[PDB]
């Protein structure tokens, strides 16, 4: 009943945004055909939430499709699960921007974000009640960092009633496949801060680091880099989908996630990740996993939170699981770990259960969490920004499409009040 | 009919078996049921009627 | 002729009524369909059904109970599960969207569109109740439609039936553990409201019956299906006598006439004696003498606060099963004699007693022993107090720098019910100091 | 109390007849009978048989039967009773608290959200058919 | 005993009637075959009133069914009750009517009623004693709106003393069916004034509002809005066809209804409409039934008698019942609402019991309703009438086919009388 | 037996009854053979042998166009003399097929027609399918559609054109045929939907994702919109419309009489089962500006009256319910002396799929007629188009040449300056 529309910009999104259509449509027994075939019930009851009706009972997701340059959705339409997609939800242009937020934002994403505001009208007024839009994009391009913050510019003027998910991928410390990131993630950043409801960070280096130490690949590949981040950004939106002895929408986990408006970039994680070969020697229970949350070697941000606090937490489970022991591993993770919370909230785990593990395991979950240890991410992008700014390295791209620099100006202006408020509340 | 639950969902989970449509080509409930659903005032459609009058009971 | 409605609000109050209703209907001999057996036909002549159920036509019962949520999530599950022919389908209210732990949303935007609706399927099914005498609140105060939505209930309740008494069935927050960070708002706020327009206010707390499921049966990691039940327990200890025949039948107006002094003291505890398994209890001869022993001990409490701290008020005992009063006596008379259980000087005797003549049943499943006589007794304390020294603790931490306030006036809500919300609890945290000082 | 707020002389059409018979059970399994749902037609109250009621040779069978001012405490049940004053309480809103109840058949298609390819038509997704919407041309201006 | 002769006018007419002699032959347990396969005796004790009697212990009509297209005709015979009709009462033309009134009424109704009227003749003079007729129909269309009027004035020409009613579909308040819908049917009132005794509006949007939140079904058809008008067609006729502790005949009704001889516009209703899902919890009692009864979102004419005020009110009732409970519930909604009916005469309720119920409900209620608030349907109607008039808007179609401009004027002041004198008796 | 017979006349004519005809054998059981393996006489006519002939006549000027009929696979079905040839073209003059060459063709047309009457026991209609802008639909069906109304009288006679494109035109001298068409049918006719050429292009462009489209690609639509206007003629449902209805309920005044076609669900095969065709989405296709068989922007104008017909999964009370969501939308307009405006038709029969079509297999579809204040557009570019070249008498000495005279190009031209001030009276509302 509470429907999300999927949105996914650039190429970075368009590939995350067909691994979460993959696994998902697994998960409901959706066949590459767009029919039903699973075993259960409990699948077909929620599955307006990410998909549709049509005739004869297909099933079309709620997902809009946009990029500059077409060099990504014909790769991924032609794929496993690229016949379930709406062919008129595939928008693009002729002219990619290539590494640039100017163009996608000013001058080629102005004329294409019409397009999707046209498309997502269309998908968003035919659904009963929306409880949210989603984003997959990355911060390092030109048509996902700098389209995707117009298009979430031009939703939440329309929509201010309704909550964003951004899943934004952002760059990783030891590692630059885009040289002009330090202009793009910042300008990004700066139009993020003032829309989105909840932002959930993503490095690519700790997602290689899972499948180095964690999971044990010799061969990681990026749709094993995709499906890792796609189990967590599924399991975030479990509870409206499925039963549960404690459900939590996506309200529930902003209202009860962000003390303060400008304080909500998220940092998200999923325990049961171990080797084929280092299945049995541990036992499944509600305290390994747990545990295996609050590791350091397990979330998808390259920001280490011993350095910082914890605000509030949340972590949804799913399975089959008692209550108590729940209590008892939140409870005593922060009685310990005192020095590593915030005092003046009194709990900080928000808690939720759903009863449906996924296909293939007994018991899951998933974490979301505000730290004031994710400033460390934006203090290397204030760095490289300020290292690229006194000599003006690129900044010639950016002035020929109609900008200025007291907009970078004020994107520093941005970024250093916003990493000024984290430390302040860090004590 | 009912699997997913989005509007007036109860009711025809609770009443596949009186709108059933058997099997052709194309076959709605439009060319089906034109000439009157089933069930629509009484969910007990033939029971016999009521012998006892008033003065045949007192 | 004794009827009585009850209204499950949240999903806290959905899943109580779950396993509350299962067994008022394991109380008669009623099929999880709503049928009779047909093979067990009871006289005319009792009704004990009555009180629950409303009798239809040809032979369905269809219970007195109102089932609304804001989600569809949970009810949902009731009409998909195993008592989906028992209920009405107009019974089963559900929005569209919930609070999300706002009391806000669920008390000034999302809430009031559907509270014409639930009043109006209230005073539909009242208008088949002839001596309806009770109502029975089932909601979280933790929650954002527990807290907000039932708040505006009763608030419009009053207007609507006036004088008539109102029983709630709350879940208070636990001091270690909890579920949310924002439960605090949502707690202090409902303190405004139901306060002056409830009647009596039987709190629980979902900690101090883990304890008891660990201890007192071997219930290890127990879920809320297995604290549900006990829940269903009380509640129907309660109302036992409204329905069946005793020694000494209780009504419902004789519960506030001796459990309230005050009128701003209507916060009473709750216990259950003989929570017990099979095999505890098949090496246990015990007796009416500590079953009425257990319920006075800190360990069988189902709020986390002892009584040692704290002056007795007014207790209130029911029995059942079969009990003579010479043993109840006794055990009274034993209570009297010891030292370190205090009672208040302007209370002379201070006790309540009920005796009825059926016993307690048991569930398919489930783990409690069948007993014979079980003892539920309502202590109207005084220490109930530092229950809301530790919720005051909670509020102003989070209140100094102003946290989580910006999701509440943005919807319908001003600043300026927090800085009463907390003058009212501390005025009501005065009131229970006075009954407790020497004169 | 108008939060429903319809067309005010709807709201007042009071439409409980099963209250009446509900209460009305009470005095069934009681012995002393009280209030029933028929009220007494006492002549002197009533507005019709005035007639009668006012001419000669009245009073002098008034003062004398002990009716000057089938039943006595039955009038005090009758407008002092608990099924009275629970009548009374719940016919203060006329019709029901609810929409849905207070409608006749004028409410019927009111609120109509109108949905609408583009908005005019004209779908311009693929860029072929944006930077022209036809290979012809298009005529007038809007 | 006193035997109905039903007529059916148009495509609605015969849709209607065909749905209509469905639920009777259910009623009378009689099959698709025309025999009878029932179980009591009391179902044909008094048959004789909507059917002859022919050899083989088979029931025939007394039906008539017309309409100037031959294309309705394969449609009720093909029907799932369409082998009951006789094969001599279907008289039927050539060429359509257009939904204009005026080939109706004067160039293509007139050829085909000299047929119609030797059909009722020759089968009517069958009688032991005839009560009246009945008639089904629209006013938006051509033929149950065109000749649908000019078969009631023959009829009321041959036979005067008879009990003439009309169960008329109404055009809708929101959206019509046709453009010229105004025309016919303020041409077809002016028609129904001064020839029918009794005359019931039925309107589709109120039938909709019913099947939405009623019913609670989500796909209906045109046969479960028909099933809801022939349950009170039904519901009108019981106490001819079963015995009662008291009876109420048409007549009775009407005599009962309606003060002066121009207010004959009625507002029908039925008791116990709940959704399937919600059948079996409904405990069926006179107070329940009494409940919706007076509600005004179960009326079948999309107008409000709580706007307006109530003239008179009916209540047929079938089942078993206490006489005391029936008068204490239209008593009690009478003295609680004193505002809603007229006060210039003492009580308006009419009390009707019958005590043999339709199969498988326990008991049931009609309703016939006489109202000041019906006003509103002809405002309307005449606010477009004249809109659509002082333009000449399709006045060509009707004035080219022999008839003169001024008949619309008489039949606009015609109904304007009507409006404007409703508004004494509020 | 609710027969009508049509009339083909000229190129547009016979290559749209091609795909009609082909179309109405396929929703019957009606082999191009004639054989078989509800309401069915209303289009054939049984015989001795199972055969089903129809009841058209074709009729062109050139043998062309009908003698690739006679010999194809439908040489067996069409009756030998129901297909009338010429001998030599009008040459895209409408004098020449209106006085010289069309002067002796009509006393073997009008036998044929005659011949088709006299087996027609329920004859309610008649459907003239021609072009305003050649030389024998110009000509020849305006000689056509004047002596029928003498012969038959007060028989419903709805003619099917093809108006001239706003932009494109095949031929040059359009506008003078076109012109000249008009006037001498505005007092013989009763009905007359039209349909352009150009928008039909834009929607096989961008409805159907198709590229490069044939004129049987166009005529395939074309005969489906002329297969939902005859629907309740030939199958059983809930509300019925005959041929007879369209003029009584769609037109107000006896000089207007040019509604616009409009086909609701069109769409690839490849995309239809990707979307949800429900009533509420498809009743709204036939009111975006887009969608409109005639290029002309009904937001300039008014609606006079309207006509819609439904196919296959109706289900009045979402019909009701979705007609009801037209009035809330301030850019639909409406005539204020028309406060009811539309006509709902229903009908059991889903639309059938042709081998090689581009149209999917729907189970709702929708063809609304409407005549509309916009349309006043058309014939003033008309109008400018011929006082641009009448001007100085541009293609003037062919005309005069072939029996006619000078007066009849001023008469046509004065009496469509009458219609355009007839429509600019009507589009006023008080
Ligand atoms: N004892 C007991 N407590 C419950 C149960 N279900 C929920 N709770 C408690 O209820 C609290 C919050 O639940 P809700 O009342 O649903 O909170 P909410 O904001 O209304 O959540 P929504 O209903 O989704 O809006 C949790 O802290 C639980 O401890 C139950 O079945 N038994
Ligand atoms: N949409 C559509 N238009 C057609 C089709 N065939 C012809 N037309 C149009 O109709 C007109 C035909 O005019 P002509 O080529 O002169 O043929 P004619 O109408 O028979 O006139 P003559 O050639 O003089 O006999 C052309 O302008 C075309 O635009 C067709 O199959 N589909
Ligand atoms: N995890 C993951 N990251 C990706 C993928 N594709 C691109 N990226 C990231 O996208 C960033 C560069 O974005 P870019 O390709 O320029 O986006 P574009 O503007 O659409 O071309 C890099 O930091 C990559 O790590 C993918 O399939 N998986
Ligand atoms: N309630 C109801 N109305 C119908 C039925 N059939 C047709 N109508 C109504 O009749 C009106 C049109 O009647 P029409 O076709 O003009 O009858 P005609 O005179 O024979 O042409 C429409 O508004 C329909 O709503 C039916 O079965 N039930
Ligand atoms: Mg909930
Ligand atoms: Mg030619």
């Amino acid at each position: 009943m509470r429907e999300i529309v999927h949105l996914q910009a650039g190429q970075c999104g368009n590939q995350i945004g067909a691994k979460f259509w993959e696994v998902i449509s697994d998960e409901h027994g959706i066949d590459p055909t767009g029919t039903y075939h699973g075993d259960s019930d409990l699948q077909l009851e929620r599955i307006n939430v990410y998909y549709n009706e049509a005739t004869g009972g297909k099933y079309v997701p709620r997902a809009v499709l946009v990029d500059l340059e077409p060099g990504t959705m014909d790769s991924v339409r032609s794929g496993p699960f690229g016949q379930i997609f709406r062919p008129d939800n595939f928008v693009f242009g002729q002219s990619g921007a290539g590494n640039n937020w100017a163009k996608g934002h000013y001058t080629e994403g102005a004329e294409l974000v019409d397009s999707v505001l046209d498309v997502v009208r269309k998908e968003a007024e035919s659904c009963d009640c929306l409880q949210g839009f989603q984003l997959t994009h990355s911060l390092g391009g030109g048509t996902g960092s700098g389209m995707g913050t117009l298009l979430i510019s031009k939703i939440r003027e329309e929509y201010p009633d309704r909550i964003m998910n951004t899943f934004s991928v952002v760059p990783s410390p030891k590692v630059s496949d885009t040289v002009v990131e330090p202009y793009n993630a910042t300008l990004s950043v700066h139009q993020l801060v003032e829309n989105t409801d909840e932002t959930y960070c993503i490095d690519n280096e700790a997602l290689y680091d899972i499948c180095f130490r964690t999971l044990k690949l010799t061969t990681p590949t990026y749709g094993d880099l995709n499906h890792l981040v796609s189990a967590t950004m599924s399991g975030v939106t479990t509870c409206l989908r499925f039963p549960g002895q404690l459900n939590a929408d996506l309200r529930k986990l902003a209202v009860n996630m962000v003390p303060f408006p400008r304080l909500h970039f998220f940092m998200p994680g999923f325990a049961p990740l171990t080797s084929r070969g280092s299945q049995q020697y541990r036992a499944l229970t509600v305290p390994e996993l747990t545990q295996q949350m609050f590791d350091a070697k397990n979330m998808m941000a390259a920001c280490d939170p011993r350095h910082g606090r914890y605000l509030t937490v949340a972590a949804v489970f799913r399975g089959r699981m008692s209550m108590k022991e729940v209590d008892e591993q939140m409870l005593n993770v922060q009685n310990k770990n005192s020095s590593y919370f915030v005092e003046w909230i009194p709990n900080n785990v928000k808690t939720a259960v759903c009863d449906i593990p996924p296909r293939g395991l007994k018991m899951s979950a998933t974490f979301i969490g505000n730290s004031t240890a994710i400033q460390e991410l934006f203090k290397r992008i204030s760095e490289q920004f300020t290292a690229m700014f006194r000599r003006k390295a690129f900044l010639h791209w950016y002035t020929g499409e109609g900008m200025d620099e007291m907009e970078f100006t004020e994107a520093e202006s941005n970024m250093n009040d916003l990493v000024s408020e984290y430390q302040q509340y860090q004590d | 009919r009912g699997q997913c639950l989005l509007y007036n969902w109860e009711e025809e989970r609770a009443t596949n078996y009186l709108d059933q449509v058997p099997v052709m080509q194309d076959g709605s409930e439009s060319f089906f049921f034109r000439h009157g659903h089933r069930g629509l005032l009484t969910l007990q459609p033939q029971s016999p009627t009521s012998s006892c009058t008033t003065q045949k009971d007192s | 002729m004794r009827e009585c409605i009850s209204i499950h609000v949240g999903q806290a109050g959905v899943q109580i009524g779950n396993a509350c209703w299962e067994l008022y209907c394991l109380e008669h001999g009623i099929q999880p369909d709503g049928q009779m057996p047909s093979d067990k036909t009871i006289g005319g002549g009792d009704d004990s059904f009555n009180t629950f159920f409303s009798e239809t036509g040809a032979g369905k019962h269809v219970p007195r109970a109102v089932f609304v949520d804001l989600e569809p999530t949970v009810v949902d599950e009731v009409r998909t599960g195993t008592y989906r022919q028992l209920f009405h389908p107009e019974q089963l209210i559900t929005g569209k969207e919930d609070a999300a732990n706002n009391y806000a949303r669920g008390h000034y935007t999302i809430g009031k569109e559907i509270v014409d609706l639930v009043l109006d399927r209230i005073r539909k099914l009242a208008d088949l109740c002839t001596g309806l005498q009770g109502f029975l609140i089932f909601h979280s105060f933790g929650g954002g439609t527990g807290s907000g939505f039932a708040s505006l209930l009763m608030e419009r309740l009053s207007v609507d039936y006036g004088k008539k008494s109102k029983l709630e069935f709350a879940i208070y927050p636990a001091p270690q553990v909890s579920t949310a960070v924002v439960e605090p708002y949502n707690s202090i706020l409902t303190t405004h409201t139901t306060l002056e327009h409830s009647d009596c206010a039987f709190m629980v707390d979902n900690e101090a019956i883990y304890d008891i499921c660990r201890r007192n049966l071997d219930i290890e990691r127990p879920t809320y299906t297995n604290l549900n039940r006990l829940i269903g327990q009380i509640v129907s200890s309660i109302t036992a006598s409204l329905r069946f025949d005793g020694a000494l039948n209780v009504d419902l107006t004789e519960f506030q006439t001796n459990l309230v002094p005050y009128p701003r003291i209507h916060f009473p505890l709750a216990t259950y004696a003989p929570v017990i398994s099979a095999e505890k209890a098949y090496h246990e001869q015990l007796s009416v003498a500590e079953i009425t022993n257990a319920c006075f001990e800190p360990a069988n409490q189902m709020v986390k606060c002892d009584p040692r701290h704290g002056k007795y008020m007014a207790c209130c005992m029911l029995y059942r099963g079969d009990v003579v009063p010479k043993d109840v006596n006794a055990a009274i008379a034993t209570i009297k004699t010891k030292r370190t259980i205090q009672f208040v000087d302007w209370c002379p005797t201070g006790f309540k007693v009920g005796i009825n003549y059926q016993p307690p049943t048991v569930v398919p499943g489930g783990d409690l022993a069948k007993v014979q006589r079980a003892v539920c007794m309502l202590s109207n304390t005084t220490a109930i107090a530092e229950a809301w020294a530790r919720l005051d603790h909670k509020l102003d931490l989070m209140y100094a720098k102003r946290a989580f306030v910006h999701w509440y006036v943005g919807e319908g809500m001003e600043e300026g019910e927090f800085s009463e919300a907390r003058e009212d609890l501390a005025a009501l945290e005065k009131d229970y100091e006075e009954v407790g000082v020497d004169s | 109390h108008l939060c429903a707020c319809p067309l005010r002389r709807e709201k007042g059409f009071i439409l409980d007849g099963v209250a009446v018979s509900t209460m009305a059970r009470s005095y069934e399994h009681l012995r002393p009978k009280l209030w029933s749902a028929i009220p007494p037609y006492n002549a002197q109250q009533d507005c019709h048989s005035r007639r009668y009621f006012r001419s000669r040779v009245v009073p002098p069978i008034l003062r004398e039967t002990d009716q000057d001012h089938d039943g006595w405490i039955v009038d005090y049940f009758h407008i002092f009773g608990q099924g009275q004053r629970y009548l009374n309480r719940r016919n203060w809103a006329g019709a029901g608290h609810s929409l849905q109840q207070v409608t006749g058949h004028d409410h019927y298609n009111t609120n109509l959200k109108a949905i609408q390819n583009g908005r005019f038509g004209y779908r311009r997704n693929t860029p072929a058919l944006r930077h022209c919407p036809s290979v012809f041309g298009e005529i007038t201006r809007f």
